RNA sequence: GUGGGAGAGGGUGGUGGAAUUCCCGGAGUAGCGGUGAAAUGCGCAGAUACCGGGAGGAACGCCGAUGGCGAAGGCAGCCACCUGGUCCACCCGUGACGCUGAGGCGCGAAAGCGUGGGGAGCAAACCGGAUUAGAUACCCGGGUAGUCCACGCCCUAAACGAUGCGCGCUAGGUCUCUGGGUCUCCUGGGGGCCGAAGCUAACGCGUUAAGCGCGCCGCCUGGGGAGUACGGCCGCAAGGC
């Protein structure tokens, strides 16, 4: 009910899925989405075209919340992690800046076996 | 897009505190630069990493930065 | 004796009363440790490149001192107990190693 | 460390003549003051062992030296272990 | 001896950021996770994704290498202290003081043991989930020892260059780390590749010899039985020689 206007998208891309979230300019999140938000399942959910509809379900949410203009956070890697940039512009918001934050670490943990 | 010693001049390659010159060094993100890229030796670009380590401790430099566009 | 650099980031808003007593605590961290003073660089307000207690900023000091081998380490433990001190490095002098020369 | 003049007081204490640097009591006492750094260093830090290597091998290089004082000159011998507190 | 140098050689205290887990808070809803596809699992006692604050442990991205150091095992953030080894220059001091080394003594990855701490991630055993003819197996979700620290044992390995140490002697070429020089290059000292002569069963080795020679130590003598059995010695035990 806030009428935010301009703010954080953030792109969580996983290799199983894709998460968007949107959020205002100091970074409490107007609202989300997922691949699993919408109908798909397993496997299924880590698509590009699952991550696109992600990007589009959580841009149309915050549309009526009455964004605009939007700056963008990438963090992760896999499949539409691009393709739901893509359908971020392709939303009617404004993309303005694009920003890859992808978290690593200077090497303290030790990973799962899956991992090395 | 020849390497960063060809620009410049005498600079201490000891010199923690000097910033101006030592950003100069890194990437566009906070890593410290290739070899091919810095164009040292093996003694100079082993010294710049240890005066940038220092001066990163001191908090005049990035440990890491955000990546933009992308 | 040997030739040191200490270096000391402090709380960049600090007014007089604070900044000169903290300088004058600094003075007598060195005087009580042996340490004679060759130079002396303040150069205060620095935009860091992180936040360093909250800080987007720092306050810079850059003293060149000659003190005993054995007690330089206790030195910087009576320098860092500063609550507001934020950093304390302390190196010994090296000549100026040249680049592109 | 050992300081500079910290090792001239020794050499010059303990050279046959002026200007003898490396006679063999010379080279046996520096010996004997740098393994007894070591030896005082590894009194604490005993954990330290790469150290230690270094302390055999002092040790048996002084050793090499005083059978072969001994041997060639068992006078100079005697003299040396007086002054030194060794064997 | 003097004067220089390079280095993740060791020990000890300190300190820095990234990340993971957790707790506290804000905002926010319906999933997240996971796989070949799944399920177990967590989620309406509000997870996930997001912002902020705190706690704790462990390991140190880029630099980083075809690099360096060490006798070997091994050693990587930064800082300081305590130290070992080693290289070059000068040609100054001693005057054969050398090499090797049965035994002895010391070091000795990981796992393992004792006592006491610590415990984030990981993870034998174990508990569950799918796969499959079937599961203890590969894949999935939990998880204890252990991993980490101190101190004391343990003494093993593909502990590997599967190549014992020292010295002299036998074309070069190219790449490189690190000294020196009067610096297209010369001259030490390491790491590599190719290649004279030579060796080699071949493969391959080749001034970092697997070539030509001397010294000394270690070891071998068909495959099994067997690193077993007995005996001794060490070990708290596991077990080792
Ligand atoms: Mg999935
Ligand atoms: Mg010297
Ligand atoms: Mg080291
Ligand atoms: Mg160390
Ligand atoms: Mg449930
Ligand atoms: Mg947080
Ligand atoms: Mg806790
Ligand atoms: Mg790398
Ligand atoms: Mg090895
Ligand atoms: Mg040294
Ligand atoms: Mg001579
Ligand atoms: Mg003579
Ligand atoms: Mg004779
Ligand atoms: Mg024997
Ligand atoms: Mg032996
Ligand atoms: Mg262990
Ligand atoms: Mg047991
Ligand atoms: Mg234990
Ligand atoms: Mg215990
Ligand atoms: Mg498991
Ligand atoms: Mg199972
Ligand atoms: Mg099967
Ligand atoms: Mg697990
Ligand atoms: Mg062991
Ligand atoms: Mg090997
Ligand atoms: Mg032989
Ligand atoms: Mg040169
Ligand atoms: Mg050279
Ligand atoms: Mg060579
Ligand atoms: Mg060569
Ligand atoms: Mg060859
Ligand atoms: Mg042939
Ligand atoms: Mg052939
Ligand atoms: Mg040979
Ligand atoms: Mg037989
Ligand atoms: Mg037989
Ligand atoms: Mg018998
Ligand atoms: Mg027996
Ligand atoms: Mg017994
Ligand atoms: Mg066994
Ligand atoms: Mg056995």
């Amino acid at each position: 009910k806030r009428q935010v206007a301009s703010g954080r998208a953030y792109i969580h891309a996983s290799y199983n899925n894709t998460i968007v979230t949107i959020t205002d300019p100091d970074g409490n999140p107007i609202t989300w989405s997922s691949g699993g938000v919408i109908g798909y399942k397993g496997s299924r959910k880590g698509t590009p075209y699952a991550a696109q509809l992600a990007a589009l379900d959580a841009a149309k949410k915050a549309m009526a919340y009455g964004m605009q203009s939007v700056d963008v956070i990438v963090r992760g890697t896999g499949a539409g992690r691009e393709q739901a940039i893509r359908a971020l512009q392709a939303s009617g918001l404004q993309v303005k800046s694009i920003v890859d934050d992808t978290p690593v670490p200077h090497n303290g943990c030790r990973p799962k076996k899956k991992f090395r | 897009k020849a390497k960063v010693k060809a620009t410049l001049g005498e600079f201490d390659l000891r010199d923690y505190r000097n910033v101006e010159v030592l950003k100069r060094f890194l990437s566009e993100t906070g890593k410290i630069l290739p070899r091919r890229r810095t164009g040292l030796s093996a003694k100079e670009q082993r010294i710049l990493a240890k005066t940038i380590k220092r001066a990163r401790i001191l908090g005049l430099l990035p440990f890491t930065e955000k990546l933009v566009r992308k | 004796m040997r030739r040191y650099e200490v270096n000391i980031v402090l709380n960049p808003n600090l007014d007089q009363s604070q900044l000169a007593l903290e300088k004058e605590i600094i003075q007598r961290a060195l005087e009580n440790y042996g340490a004679r003073v060759e130079k002396v660089e303040e150069l205060g307000l620095r935009r860091l490149a992180y936040p360093i207690a909250k800080d987007p900023q720092g306050y810079f000091l850059w003293y060149q001192v000659e003190m005993p081998e054995d007690r330089v380490n206790d030195l910087a433990r009576e320098l860092r107990i500063r609550d507001n001190v934020r950093r304390v490095m302390v190196v010994k002098s090296q000549e100026p190693f040249l680049a592109n020369a | 460390p050992i300081t500079k003049e910290e090792k001239q007081k020794v050499i010059q204490e303990f050279a046959r003549f002026p200007g003898d640097t490396g006679s063999t009591e010379v080279q046996v006492a520096l010996l004997t003051l740098r393994i007894n750094r070591l030896s005082e260093h590894l009194k604490v830090h005993k954990k330290d062992h790469h150290s230690h290597r270094g302390l055999l091998m002092m040790v048996g290089q002084r050793r090499r030296l005083l059978r072969y004082l001994q041997r060639e000159d068992p006078e100079r011998y005697r003299a040396l272990i007086e002054k030194l507190g060794i064997r």
